[PDB]
Formats: structure tokens, C-alpha cells, sequence
């Protein structure tokens, strides 16, 4: 049987899990989202008249980054208890990863659900992105947004951008990322808790050949690609286990524990699921993430297909949505970017 | 798909 | 049914394939093995104390390097008609290489045999060393020699070693190689026939690309991997087909065509099969390839197997041993490095 | 090993 997200509004606990210091926790753990009266309904493909095209986030056009930063500033102003706002969008993270959510509607109300360390990993990430993205857009009132996304696999891309940069005065900015990193600015993708110190082009080169170990290396198959089987009645997964899929226990770990900042107790905000959505870079890494399920299928070898089990398939979560509906997702409907109408900027 | 240190444009 | 070599003692031609320029040849295209009245018989597994351990060009010992040296300096000074002497070893690779032999005893003689293009590269130069390295430990009475190999997958290694450089004095010169890229000293495993004018560090990284490029990305299953089908009745293939092995038609030709000579006729030394042989970095270089067979093994990924074909395995070369004995030795007897006695000094 | 990259040292 599937995981299957229960009603989200109404079975939902304070998050207590994979977070080693809570008491001094600078993020709160009281992630569970707003109740509204809404009934869950299911997804419905939309309509637009467009396809959103995401854009690399350092050669975006003076529209593209002065739309996202005041979407984002949108975002920040709403009242906090508001379901699109800056800090319910970042307690998703927390309540599906940290666990909020239990497998009551399998049977299994003794069991948390857990996203990461599977094979949900991609889709549920392309879900809270979808949702995230189309919210933001209506927030300032622009039909075609589309995000931008960190293109740490193209040369130019490595380096951070610019626009997260400055201070508090940016929206795009969170103060809490590793001080030492951030004036690197290039990120390490194959960061295991060690600086490397090489000069600029030899780790340009090594981000490029970490890009091929998850990508073809390491992501044979869709069990090694996607991460392993996890089904109603299974236990989550530690984080570090074996079974994760390359793509989340590579480059996608090292990115958030190379931007987290280690003088915090938990190196918030990226640096754990349950802090890492109060930092706007941490949607524009995933979107790249997101990308690279896009790539791995376009490279065209023996393994690279999707899921076809049922169990994979039916798997569902819950999200708001820019009218603040409930929304019900199933895997198997994310897995054609056309029909979701957005896609990326490509060379 | 990916640029590698062998291309001209790197 | 599998490629036979036939007694090459009586059934060999002089070589007109795959030379461009013939009549301003700088070294022999008469490479026919010399006549002893011996008779072939069958390998037998060696019985060595101790496995040979083959060295980095670029981290020899005094012992090391002094005595490889001393054994191409002894099989230098062996009668021309030796077939273990520096002419006749050279020889050998343009027999097989470059039209000497015919598939008369698979019921083809009429047709040529090639070793190159195809599954036999791997096996044919394996074998083809292990000789070369036996021979020149008799030379010297070092029952434990072992040959250096060319580490260009280490970037202290990329650097062709000094042990080959100065002028005639030096056993291990040879002057017919491109004087540019001499000056250069750093290999380019990507090279096509241009310069690239990059820093050297870029150039390391991009070998490093390659190896990668011929180990993982392209070198996926034995076809990829050690090239195309090749059996009796069929002729020889042609540089550049599509069906090459990775290694072969990667790194393996970027080095021939880097090292040599393009002043020359026929880019000899290097840059030719024929006359590949009479530059001593010519083994050395394929010491390396050698091991890329070990490596491409080692890395426990789908499809990295050897070949169990029978078209395959019983294929078979004659060679002239250290005692001057001619040997049949067949592919199916090559795979395990342990039986035959050798291996390579690893970090 | 296997073999050597940017990544190592
Ligand atoms: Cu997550
Ligand atoms: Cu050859």
C-alpha cells in the first residue's frame, strides 16, 4: 500500500524528529499548517496558456529577479498563520521531514511519514515546488512566474549568486548561512564536513564530476536514482542510509550542509529539513534538484526511466494552494513537466 | 549536456 | 569462430596497412619474426616467487628506473635477428598492427588479421607486455622486474617522466617525438590533432574528464567497453569506426597521436602503429592502458565484466618468450592478473 | 582509488 498524507488539518503533531538540539532550536517546531474549513480535493492539471520557464539564477533579466525578490518580500509580509506565507511555506518542510505526519490512513497511526531517504524524495520535492512557485506568482500578480534555479552543474553557475547576498535589508537574504562558505561563494557539491581548499577551477571541475557520479555513476537504475522502496507500514529511513538515492545523498546533502551555518545549534537554516525553508536559497537549490530528475531521463541510457510501481505511483501528500484550497498530489501525475506547465532555461 | 575542462567555452 | 595467428614463422608478409606514406617510411616495414626452427607449444601459467609490481613512471626507485634502463640498454645492443631485441619487439606491433598475418589457419587466407579496433586490444597488448616484461628481466637477471607504467589518470603523472628525456645517451629517448609537446611535458588525453593553449591545471582536469569520459560515461558494457565483435572471416576494422572500445579510441589514441612526431612521414614514432614499437614510451604508455582493464573491473558497476564469449576467449597470438621458445597464448588466459604473475603499485 | 578526481586532494 502506498503512503498516503492524512487530512493534514486535522492529524498533525509538533515536530520532534532528526533534530539533535531542540531546546536550543533558533527555528520553532510547531509546523503543522493553518485550519481553514477547506476540503481536500483532488489535483487537477492546470490550464495555463504558458509554459513557466525557470531560470538560471545568475543570468536572470532585471524583471525576472526584481519579480522574484518582491514575491518573496509578498511572501514575508503575510501574517505568519496565512498558509502561503514565509514561514508556513518553510513548516511543510518541517512537518513532512521532521515528523509532523503519520500513516493513520494506512492503518499505521504508530508510524510517521517520512519524505526524504526514499524514493519519494523527487516527486514530493517537484509537489512543494509546484505549489510554492504558482503561490508566489499570484502574490504579485504575474500569470507566468517561474523561479529561479541554482545552476551549480554550469561553471558560472557554481557561485552562489549575488542576488541572495547583502543583509536583512534583502528579502532574498538570511543571516543564518555558513559565513565562511558564503565568502567562498562557490559551493562544493561534493562537501562531506571538510573544506577543501583547491584553488577555483579544480573545484569547478570537481562540481562537474560530482554531477556525473549522481547522475550516471552512481544513478544506474531508478532504485539507485530515485532512492529505495518505501511503502505504508515501513519505518523511515535514517538520513545517510545506503538506499538514498544519489541525487538527494550527494549533491543535494552537500549543498545544504555547505550553506548551513555551523555556529547554529542545528547549523540552521539549511543545514537541517526542519530550518531550511527560511532560507530562500534553499527552494532555488531544490529547483535545480529538480532538474536534474529532468536530465537524468534525457540522457537517454539503460536504466534511466521512471517508476512504474503502484506503490510508488499512489503515493500522495497534501498542500495549499495559491487560493488557499487543499490540494491532494499523487506521484504519478508529476512526472511529465509539459502537463505541469513549467520547465527550464536551457543552453 | 554538461561542459567539461576539455571545451573551448570553460 | 575465433581469430588463430598462424605460425608466423612461415606464413608472414611485410606490412602495407594503415601506413600512408611507405616509401618515405622512417623505420622497416619488413616485420616478419625471425626463422630459429622452433616449435610452438602451448603457454603454461608462470610459477613466479613473487607478483611483478609495475611502478608509476613518475615515482621509481633508484633500483627501479636504474634497471629498466639497464635492460632497454641491454636489448639495444642485441643482434638485429634476436627476436627479443629492440628492433624485433618494435616488429611485433607492426606485424599484428599493420597486415602481417593472415587468417589462413581459421579457413580465411586471404584476410588479414588485425588486433586493433576490436575485443582482441585489451588481450593482445596484455599479452604482448607480459613477454616484453619477462624478456627484459632475463636481460639483466632480475627474476622480479617489472615494467613502469605511464600514471596520466594522476595528475603528478601527466607529466611524460623525465626517465625518457635528454638526448641518444639515454636508453629511453627516443627522437622522434613532437618537440612542442615534449616542451609541453603534459599530456592531453582529450587531444584531436590542435592545441588547446589552456593552463596546465585546466589540462589536468580535463584528463582527469577523460578517464572518467572512458571508465564510467562510455565504457559501459564489453562492447563499449573493449570493443566491437570480431571473429573469423571478417576484415580488419577501421580506425574511427563507431564500434572501438572507450579506452582505445579515447585516451589510448590521444597519446599515439601526442607523442608523435607530426614532422615526420608517417608521425613516427608514436603516431603510427608500425612504428610505435621503437619509442621505449611506447610500453610504458600501454602499461597504463593495461590498467585500465584492472580499474574498469574494480569499480563493481552494472555491465563491468569480462567478455564470456568463446569467439572471444579462444583466440590466439604466438609471441617469442625470454628463452626464445614461441608460445600460443589465447585470451580466456589473460583475464586474471594474480595467474600471470604481475601487477600495479596503487595509492 | 578507483581513480583519481578534482574532488581529491
Ligand atoms: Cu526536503
Ligand atoms: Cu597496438
Amino acid at each position: 500500500a502506498p503512503i498516503t498524507a492524512p487530512d493534514i488539518t486535522s492529524i498533525c503533531k509538533d515536530a520532534s524528529s532528526g533534530i539533535g538540539n531542540q531546546e536550543g532550536a533558533i527555528r520553532t517546531r510547531k509546523c503543522c499548517p493553518p485550519s481553514l474549513g477547506k476540503k481536500i480535493k483532488d489535483f487537477q492539471f492546470p490550464n495555463d496558456k504558458k509554459v513557466r520557464m525557470r531560470w538560471p539564477a545568475h543570468k536572470g533579466t532585471k524583471k525576472q529577479v526584481d519579480d522574484y525578490r518582491r514575491a518573496i518580500a509578498a511572501m514575508r509580509a503575510l501574517p505568519d498563520d496565512d498558509p502561503r506565507s514565509f514561514v508556513s511555506q518553510a513548516k511543510i518542510h518541517c512537518a513532512y521531514c521532521n515528523g509532523g505526519y503519520t500513516q493513520v490512513d494506512s492503518g499505521f497511526p504508530d508510524i510517521d511519514i517520512q519524505i526524504h531517504n526514499s524514493w519519494l524524495f523527487f516527486p514530493f520535492h517537484r509537489w512543494y515546488l509546484y505549489f510554492y512557485e504558482r503561490i508566489l506568482g499570484s502574490l504579485i500578480d504575474e500569470p507566468n512566474f517561474a523561479l529561479p534555479y541554482w545552476k551549480w552543474d554550469e561553471p558560472k553557475g557554481m557561485p552562489i549568486s549575488n542576488i541572495f547576498l547583502g543583509d536583512a535589508s534583502n528579502p532574498l537574504y538570511d543571516q543564518y548561512r555558513d559565513a565562511n562558505h558564503i565568502e567562498d561563494r562557490i559551493v562544493d557539491l561534493d562537501y562531506d564536513g571538510k573544506d577543501k581548499d583547491i584553488p577555483d577551477q579544480q573545484q569547478v571541475a570537481c562540481n562537474l564530476s560530482t554531477v556525473y557520479r549522481d547522475l550516471v555513476r552512481n544513478g544506474v537504475d531508478p532504485t539507485s536514482f530515485f532512492g529505495g522502496k518505501y511503502v505504508a507500514g515501513d519505518s523511515p529511513v535514517a538520513n545517510g542510509d545506503p538506499s538514498v538515492g544519489s541525487v538527494e545523498a550527494g549533491s543535494h546533502t552537500a549543498v545544504h550542509r555547505w550553506v548551513g551555518d555551523p555556529t547554529q545549534p542545528n547549523n540552521e537554516d539549511m543545514g537541517n529539513f526542519y530550518s531550511a525553508g527560511y532560507d530562500p536559497v534553499f527552494y532555488i537549490h531544490h529547483a535545480n534538484v529538480d532538474r536534474m530528475w529532468k536530465l537524468w531521463k534525457e540522457l537517454r541510457l539503460p536504466g534511466h526511466v521512471d517508476i512504474t510501481d503502484p506503490d510508488w505511483l499512489n503515493a500522495s501528500y497534501v498542500f495549499y494552494d495559491e487560493n488557499k484550497d487543499l490540494v491532494r498530489v499523487y506521484n504519478k501525475d508529476c512526472v511529465n513537466l509539459d502537463k505541469l506547465k513549467y520547465n527550464f532555461i536551457e543552453n | 549536456v554538461f561542459t567539461t575542462p576539455c571545451d573551448p567555452e570553460y
